[PDB]
């Protein structure tokens, strides 16, 4: 049951990045 | 992003020749894969002949 | 008022004495004419390149 | 054993070439820092190919706009001051680690058999980088455009019976005109693909036997695979670099040029001074020594034909400098000759610089005369150095 | 001859902007503009420069919207097919003294009056020379004869210019009352068109300051890195057989 | 563990650099001031016949 | 052709080790290495570039005096 | 570090959201730390300080 | 009160560092002179002489580091600074100080001692 | 050879022998033919998304 | 030809204008679509390659 | 194919910064690498001041 953690964590790393290459602070 | 043709179509108005949209009279799409219809600028009548946008 | 580039170059003088006497040592010796040949563009290059140096270090100070 | 599993992935079939060539390559475990030059050469082209791909989506090949398109990607795109400052010095810095990477291959004579297929492949990429170099500068048409590519082309007229053709052919005219700008473009475009292809070539000659050492030993009994040890060391060595670039496009981006090519072209008067890029210099210094034309283009191509011939003479088989003190000697009065040189280059045509020009370049060719002379006297060390 | 023929150097002067964290004097910077176009700009073009550069450097939108209006400038064809005139607006570039080349050089005795908006990125030292040349106009050397229309300068490879000397006291009229002499003239003029050759160096300057130290906290980290990954082969004990 | 918290550190500039790089680029690409400062005008017109289109 | 040996290696953990106190260990010793083994290539690399360039001056400047008036 | 250790660099991909985050925040740091030192080296020198700012006739 | 020069920073750092060079040159021999031979040198003369000269080129190589450095750090720092004072040159010789002396002693307290006198002896000048 | 010399315009639109005008649109707006396929199954669909 | 293609990009909902006006350069087909075109023609082949 | 500079040289005529050539007066090499003179071409006047080139 670690691979669905896995899948969650690699998410959240694939949320964040998106977030920092682009930046829509002035968009939210 | 095509310029639809005057006086084409099967709706009087307006004939998109790239990929068939059809607009009426009033500039609204009918049939064809155009989403809306033809934007309306910012326009007035200052006197009876002449306009500005 | 009064330009202060030229009231520094003015008061810039007594550190480039040697040079100045230099250039007018120069125009002594070129009065006579030779031809208009002679000239004394190294001694006034000279003595100006020491007034430039001294001048350009205090002028902006009294500039805005 | 019996490959029936998949292990490591870098083992499959998909990677393997990669794995055997890049990761576990078998690398001298002695190996400096003046060995990082090569991949900072490599990152060198990559970032030429990556910054001029986008400076050519805006610039014009036509002389009517090619000045005014330069200056327009400098005020009006957003970041092109950066791309072009990145480009135009990319092109010094690219030039800076080639020349530290021969020197290193000098000192240590990396030249030496078993490796002289290594050594002729880096000379026909260095002559590609100068062409390369040369015909970008033409592009922002100024006056340094201009005067630079006018003589160039006319370099062909040196031959006595077609030498008239070919500069008329290359100039594809009478003058240098917007016909010489607009090819200069198009082969601006190509020479550095054909660059990354001699590179791999260069690149795989030197994997057929592995590269030399400081010590210029047989070096098969201490190798350490190339991923992650001189993969970490050649990090240290790129971001120091990176320091280097980002100094002189942040803070000096104009100190490497001259303010000649912020003029536009001028065909009817000439700069009182005429010089090209730095790094063309020590050329243009041996160029400048013949009181030749014929003369002045044959020792410039005797300068490559010099550079060509050092790995098959005969020379003795001790490769270091670090063993051989007259060797030694001679290689840093060489490497001050060639600074002699550029500073010669960047002087007027006038005495001392004449006469001083004339011994420089005896020395630098003075130096291949001689390397030859104590590779045989050297041989019979040995046998006179008894225990 | 010798030393004529190169000119005089220029000395080093202390630029407001010059320094790894110094910006432009933007007050220096409207205050060199209106000496351009009220002296420099009758004889001098600035073709690489539009009103909306100064804009968020040296005037307001407004403020650069009515001065580009101003101006007169050719536009057209009509419907009719006919170029007429508009009054100028912000994306409109500065206008140009003379229509041609060939017009400049005839109202200046065969001298052509080089565009400014480079100078001081086209000449060796430019900010020195530019103010060194403008403030240099004094009597020549004995022994020297200028011909008529050719003015003496040093500073000029040669000494012999076709400009007169234009930065007369009291030339301009500043709007901030600083007194407009013409050593203040011609540091404000030079300032402006320092400006004008490189308007990006005050976002090129943060940036350079931002990344190379930056880089400098990554190369710090690299060399820990490669000693982290090398310690097991420097610090290695090996043991062999031979002796000599 | 003191090794991965300081190896971490240079991996924040590696990561900022190469956003850097990337993202200067792509806004390279994007438009100009020249393109940007066209975008906006006014013009006037007059009358036609009926049953007719006039661009 | 792969080499037959026979040693003994010894090695220790990277994280068992200090790694950048070694920089700065020994340094006036590395200064004297450094200086004492490189002092004749630091010579013949810097005394004709000096010397050259030395000598340039020296002839502009009495050339540049022998022609003034 | 220890500590750390236990919470941030069990896991790969915690360990690189933490890198992202690192970038992101330790940027906009140095960012917001160099440009308080070009305001403070240049105090009456930006546009903002013309005094005839949105005075001309 | 100063004008009789003719300056150059590059200059200014050559000469310093050959009057220093001259001067510990005399120094070192003036050290050699005063103090006495070995007994196992007495009957024989060169070994005193290479001495000597060794204690000279030391001697002349340390106070030419000194003096080159000292005012090179002067100068660097009053022109990168623009600015002439008494501040300038005090940290060009705290740095000559204790970066020479301390590498000849080997010790840090030696060298931020050296660092602070010379300083002081700039900063009274 | 045969398209090079005795065919050269055949495979093309004569409309690209216009110059490019913003302002009108050509009646017949088509790809090169070897785009053709993919141009049918993209107008079939009576929907842009 | 290139206004359509260039447009394909506005059939995401939300960045798909954006997309069409960065790929343009501009409010529309012009010469900075032509200049980057070029560009890019000249680099494919060798990827392609 | 550089452009001599006049009134500079060591004999009074033309001087190219490219490469050092020197030329007299008439426009012939006297020092340098260029192999020829300066190219005259054909020319005639017309009256006193029509110089037809
Ligand atoms: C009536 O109307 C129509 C036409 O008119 C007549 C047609 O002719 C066609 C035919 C056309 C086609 C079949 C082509 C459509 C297919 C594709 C894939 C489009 C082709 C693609 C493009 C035009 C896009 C061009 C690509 C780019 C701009 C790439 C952008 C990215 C770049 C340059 C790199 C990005 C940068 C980074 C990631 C930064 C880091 C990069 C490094 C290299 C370091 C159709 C259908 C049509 O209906
Ligand atoms: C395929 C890759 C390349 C392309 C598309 C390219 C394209 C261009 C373009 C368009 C320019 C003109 C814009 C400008 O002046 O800044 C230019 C200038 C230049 N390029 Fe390249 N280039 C490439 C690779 C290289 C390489 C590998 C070198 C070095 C050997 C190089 C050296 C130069 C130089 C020196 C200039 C003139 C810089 C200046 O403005 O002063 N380029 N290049
Ligand atoms: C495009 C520029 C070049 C690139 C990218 C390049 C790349 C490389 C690389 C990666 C290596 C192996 C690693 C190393 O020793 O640094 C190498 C080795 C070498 N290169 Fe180059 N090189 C270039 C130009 C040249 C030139 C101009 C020469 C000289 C004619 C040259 C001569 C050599 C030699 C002799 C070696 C073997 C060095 C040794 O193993 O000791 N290269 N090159
Ligand atoms: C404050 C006002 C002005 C400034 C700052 C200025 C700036 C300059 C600069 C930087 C140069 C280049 C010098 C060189 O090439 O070495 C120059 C040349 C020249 N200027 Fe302007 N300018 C001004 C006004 C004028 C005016 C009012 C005139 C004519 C009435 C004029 C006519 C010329 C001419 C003819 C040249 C070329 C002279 C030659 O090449 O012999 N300038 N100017
Ligand atoms: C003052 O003067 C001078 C300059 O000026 C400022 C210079 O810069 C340089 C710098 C030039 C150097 C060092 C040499 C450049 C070398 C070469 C080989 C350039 C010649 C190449 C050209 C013109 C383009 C190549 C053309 C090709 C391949 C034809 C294409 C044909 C087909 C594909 C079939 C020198 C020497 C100089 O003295
Ligand atoms: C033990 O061996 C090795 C070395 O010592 C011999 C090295 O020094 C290096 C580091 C340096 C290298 C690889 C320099 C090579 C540079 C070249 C060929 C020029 C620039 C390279 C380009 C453009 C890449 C082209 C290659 C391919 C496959 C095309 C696809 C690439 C891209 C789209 C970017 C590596 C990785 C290596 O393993």
């Amino acid at each position: 049951t670690i691979d669905i953690q896995a899948a969650a964590g690699w998410g959240i790393a694939a949320a964040a990045g998106a977030i920092w290459v682009v930046q829509p602070f002035g968009w939210i | 992003g095509c310029i639809p043709l005057p006086n084409a179509g099967d709706y009087g108005g307006w004939f998109c020749p790239c990929h068939g949209s059809h607009y009426d009279i009033s500039g609204r799409i009918r049939k064809g894969p155009a989403p809306y219809n033809l934007e309306v600028p910012t326009y007035s009548f200052l006197e009876e002949n002449k306009l500005l946008i | 008022v009064v330009d202060p580039k030229k009231y520094l170059e003015e008061s810039c003088k007594p550190k480039c004495v040697k040079p100045l006497l230099e250039y007018q040592a120069c125009v002594k010796r070129i009065q006579g004419d030779d031809s208009g040949h002679k000239h004394c563009t190294g001694q006034y290059f000279d003595y100006w390149q020491c007034i430039d140096k001294c001048v350009a270090p205090k002028l902006f100070a009294k500039l805005k | 054993t019996i490959r029936n599993q998949r292990f490591s992935l870098l083992k499959q079939p998909i990677s393997s070439t990669l794995n055997q060539h890049l990761v576990d390559y078998p690398t001298p475990s002695n190996l400096s820092y003046w060995w990082g030059f090569g991949s900072l050469a490599g990152i060198c082209l990559v970032i030429q190919i990556v910054t001029g791909v986008f400076l050519a989506m805006h610039y014009t090949p036509h002389v009517d706009l090619a000045f005014n398109s330069v200056e327009h990607i400098m005020r009006d795109v957003e970041g092109g001051w950066l791309l072009r400052y990145m480009h135009a010095n990319g092109a010094s810095m690219f030039f800076i680690v080639v020349y530290l990477h021969i020197f290193r291959g000098l000192y240590y004579a990396s030249y030496s058999s078993p490796r002289e297929f290594v050594w002729c492949l880096g000379v026909v990429i260095f002559l590609l980088m100068i062409v390369t170099a040369f015909i970008g500068y033409v592009l922002p048409w100024g006056q340094m455009s201009f005067w630079g590519a006018t003589v160039i082309t006319s370099l062909a007229s040196a031959i006595p019976v077609v030498g008239d053709t070919i500069v008329t052919w290359l100039w594809g005219g009478f003058s240098v005109d917007n016909a010489t700008l607009n090819r200069f473009f198009s082969l601006h475009y190509l020479l550095p693909f054909i660059l990354v292809g001699a590179s791999l070539l260069h690149l795989a000659a030197l994997h057929q036997y592995g590269s030399n050492n400081p010590l210029g030993v047989h070096s098969e009994m201490d190798k350490i695979a190339f991923y992650p040890y001189f993969y970490v060391k050649d990090l240290v060595g790129w971001v120091a670099f990176a320091i280097f670039f980002s100094i002189w496009i942040f803070y000096a981006p104009n100190v490497l040029g001259h303010p000649d090519n912020y003029i536009p072209a001028n065909p009817m008067s000439t700069p009182p001074h005429i010089v090209p890029e730095w790094y063309f210099l020590p050329i243009y210094a041996i160029l400048r020594s013949i009181p030749d034309k014929a003369g002045g283009v044959a020792a410039i191509a005797l300068v490559f034909i010099c550079l060509l011939a050092l790995p098959f003479f005969k020379s003795m088989y001790v490769r270091s400098s670090s063993f051989r003190p007259i060797y030694q000697g001679m290689f840093w009065l060489l490497l001050a000759d060639c600074l002699l040189l550029g500073w010669i280059g960047c002087q007027p045509v006038e005495a001392p610089f004449v006469t001083i020009g004339q011994i420089s370049s005896l020395v630098f060719f003075l130096f291949f005369a001689i390397t030859p002379i104590l590779g045989r006297v050297g041989r019979g060390i040995p046998n006179s150095y008894t225990d | 001859a010798d030393e004529a023929e190169h000119g005089l150097e220029c000395p080093n002067y202390p630029w407001p902007h010059e320094g790894i964290l110094s910006s432009y004097d933007h007050a220096s910077i409207r205050r060199g503009h209106q000496v351009y176009q009220q002296v420099c700009a009758s004889c001098h073009s600035m073709s690489l420069i539009s009103y909306r550069d100064l804009v968020g450097v040296a005037y307001t939108e407004e403020e650069a919207k009515a001065m580009a209006a101003e101006i007169e400038v050719v536009d057209g064809p009509n419907d009719e097919g006919e170029m007429f005139t508009r009054p100028g607006k912000l994306s409109d570039r500065l206008p140009e003294p003379y229509s041609n080349e060939s017009a400049a050089r005839f109202a200046n005795g065969g001298a052509y009056p080089p565009d400014l908006s480079l100078v001081t990125k086209a000449r060796h030292n430019g900010q020195n020379y530019v103010f060194a040349l403008l403030t240099g106009y004094r009597d020549p050397p004995a022994g020297i004869s200028i011909r008529e229309g050719l003015h003496y300068n040093p500073y000029f490879p040669g000494g012999a210019i076709a400009m007169p000397k234009m930065l007369n006291d009291e030339a301009v009229e500043y709007e901030d009352g600083t007194p407009a002499t013409e050593a203040q003239m011609g540091k404000d003029v030079v300032s402006f068109l320092s400006w004008a050759a490189e308007p990006e160096m005050e976002e090129r300057k943060l940036m350079g300051f931002k990344w190379i130290f930056l880089l400098s906290l990554a190369l710090l980290q690299a060399a820990y890195y490669r000693r982290l990954k090398w310690s097991v082969l420097k610090s290695r004990k090996l043991v062999l057989d031979v002796v000599n | 563990a003191f090794a991965y918290f300081v190896l971490s550190g240079g991996r924040f500039v590696y990561a900022s650099v190469l956003r850097l790089l990337v993202l200067k680029l792509i806004v390279s690409m994007s438009a100009s001031k020249d393109v940007l400062a066209l975008a906006s005008l006014e013009v006037d017109l007059g009358s036609i016949e009926p049953g007719t289109t006039v661009t | 052709q792969p080499v037959k040996l026979k040693a003994v290696v010894y090695a220790l953990s990277p994280f068992q080790q200090k790694i950048m106190t070694g920089l700065w260990k020994d340094l006036p010793e590395k200064i004297h290495h450094k200086v004492s083994e490189n002092w004749i290539s630091a010579t013949l690399l810097v005394t004709p570039v000096v010397g050259t360039y030395w000598y340039a001056q020296y002839f502009k400047e009495q050339e540049k005096l022998e022609h003034r008036f | 570090f220890e500590g750390f250790y236990k919470l941030i660099m069990r896991r790969n991909s915690v360990y690189v959201t933490f890198i992202i985050a690192g970038a992101f925040f330790g940027e906009r740091a140095v960012d917001y730390g160099v440009h308080k030192l070009w305001e403070r080296n240049n105090v009456g020198k930006r546009y903002e300080d013309i005094s005839v700012l949105g005075q001309r006739p | 009160r100063y004008l009789e020069e003719e300056d150059g920073p590059l200059m200014k750092t050559i000469k310093g560092s050959i009057t220093g060079f001259g001067a510990g040159t005399i120094y070192g021999t003036i050290l050699a002179t005063w103090k006495d031979v070995p007994r196992v040198e007495r009957n024989v003369a060169l070994p005193g002489l290479i001495r000597t000269l060794k204690m000279m080129g030391t001697h002349g190589l340390t106070f030419a580091a000194i003096g080159g450095v000292y005012i090179g750090v002067e100068q660097l720092v009053q022109n990168f600074r623009s600015k002439r004072d008494f501040y300038n040159g005090a940290i060009g010789g705290f740095v000559a100080g204790a970066s020479v002396l301390g590498y000849r002693a080997r010790s840090i307290p030696t060298a931020i001692a050296a660092g602070a006198t010379l300083a002081v002896t700039s900063a009274l000048i």
